[PDB]
């Protein structure tokens, strides 16, 4: 539930 | 609790680098997703600056990508923000702010900026720091006495902003208007208002507190009637 | 670049109404059954506040007054009823991409019954003109609409020449404007005249209010 453009993820 | 907090210049010269402090009181920059920076331009336009990832990487906004830099210190739990090749389109209001996991749906997270500091103006500027004067505003005396005084302090002629007025030392908070500074020849000009009943002054007196932090200004004009 | 274009930039509701803040962006925002749009309101001096986020879910802290909906392209905030304290600038903004960006905003500002300026004329401080300068001040305080009109008048004729006008926003409390009107001159072209007159010209009046004064 991070957008698809950001740079980074979380997991 | 938990807050950020956005420490340094006031006043750059341009060519140079600034180089803003987010001290982080409450939380480890380590328990954050990631800690980003925005500023404000004159007009209220907001703009991203760039972040720092939990995982110490970065993403910047390509405008600035050239001479931007976002790094932290675990130690000290604050993160920093330097630009190079300063120039006059670079005075805006910084603040830092702080991503994190919002818990959206069921048992489902999104991150999203949450927590943000006070915010600090930075002028780019090469003009020098001027203290205020400040001069009381005292009603015409001749035309007084009656139904509700308006009192005033102007203060004038000072660089950058900003500059703090309240009245007797903080008490007063309904009936002051304080208006928004003005520049002519790169000097300030800024004028404060405080309506009172005609109970108060003249006997039980009022003054203006006005504090210039970039000159490490602070001044009290008490108001006093005219001997006009 | 994803550009967060919202409307209108000016929004003018009195009490008890419903406010609603478009804000349309260049491509669509959804993914994975999330649709990245937040909403921030930012008050003068303060930093911009987080309400909702990912378009419906509203933040702690916030009064179930503030709504959230669109999808795609098209989003909205709606306030139910507007309050005193909703004078702001509400910002639509995006979290579907890097670089992030956010809209221009808008600034709400709340409806009231017209009111008049109480106008005050202010001489200058005896310790301004031992320093040569001389400042003339007008403060017309407390009025709605925002819009006045205030002309400066030296011994019957007008002048521009010196003034400068400072306006502050909706008054949270009694929902009012003020402004400022200061008129700077030397000591020796204060001294070359008498009659100083601020006048103005209001919505709530169809004579301008004069006030002013005369060294002597």
């Amino acid at each position: 539930h991070i957008g698809p453009g950001r740079a980074f993820g979380g997991g | 609790d938990v807050q950020l907090q956005q420490s340094g210049p006031d006043l750059v010269k341009p060519s140079q680098s600034l180089s803003l402090t987010c001290t982080v009181t409450g939380y480890s920059i380590t328990s954050g997703y990631s800690w980003h920076w925005i500023r404000q331009f004159p007009g209220n336009k907001l703009e991203w600056m760039g972040y720092i990832h939990y995982s110490a990487g970065t993403n910047y906004n390509p405008s600035l990508k050239s001479r931007i830099s976002i790094t932290r210190d675990t130690s000290k739990n604050q993160f920093f923000l330097q630009l190079n090749s300063v120039t006059t389109e670079d005075t805006a209001t910084y603040y830092c702010a702080r991503e994190e996991a919002m818990p959206y749906g069921n048992q489902a997270y999104y991150y999203a900026m949450d927590c943000w500091g006070q915010g600090t103006t930075v002028t780019v500027s090469s003009a020098k720091t001027t203290p205020p004067s400040v001069y009381p505003l005292a009603p015409g005396s001749a035309a007084q006495t009656n139904s509700m005084v308006t009192l005033g302090c102007l203060v004038k002629g000072y660089f950058p902003e900003p500059v703090t007025v309240t009245w007797n030392s903080g008490s007063l908070s309904s009936g002051v208007h304080t208006f928004p500074a003005v520049l002519q020849s790169d000097l300030y000009t800024l004028s404060s208002s405080v309506t009172v009943p005609s109970s108060p002054r003249p006997s039980e007196t009022v003054t203006c507190n006005v504090a210039h932090p970039a000159s490490s200004t602070k001044v009290d004009k008490k108001i006093v009637p005219r001997d006009c | 670049d994803i550009v967060l274009t919202q409307s209108p930039a000016s929004l003018a509701v009195s009490l008890g109404q419903r406010a609603t803040i478009s804000c349309k962006a260049s491509q669509g925002v959804d993914f994975d059954g999330a649709s990245f749009m937040n909403w921030y309101q930012q008050k003068p001096g303060q930093p911009p506040k987080l309400l909702i986020f990912a378009a419906s879910t509203l933040e702690s802290g916030i009064p179930a007054r503030f709504s959230g909906r669109g999808s795609g392209t098209d989003f909205t905030l709606n306030i139910h009823p507007v309050e005193e304290e909703d004078a702001a600038t509400y910002y639509c903004q995006q979290s579907h991409e890097d670089p992030l960006t956010f809209g221009a905003g808008t600034k709400l500002e709340l409806k009231r019954a017209d009111a008049a300026p109480t106008v005050s004329i202010f001489p200058p401080s005896s310790e301004q003109l031992t320093s040569g300068g001389a400042s003339v001040v007008c403060f017309l305080n407390n009025f709605y609409p925002k819009d006045i009109n205030v002309k400066w008048k030296i011994d019957g004729s007008e002048r521009q020449n010196g003034v400068l006008n400072s306006w502050t926003d909706q008054d949270s409390k009694d929902s009012t404007y003020s402004m400022s009107s200061t008129l700077t001159l030397t000591k020796d072209e204060y001294e070359r005249h008498n009659s100083y007159t601020c006048e103005a010209t209001h919505k709530t009046s169809t004579s301008p209010i004069v006030k002013s004064f005369n060294r002597a």
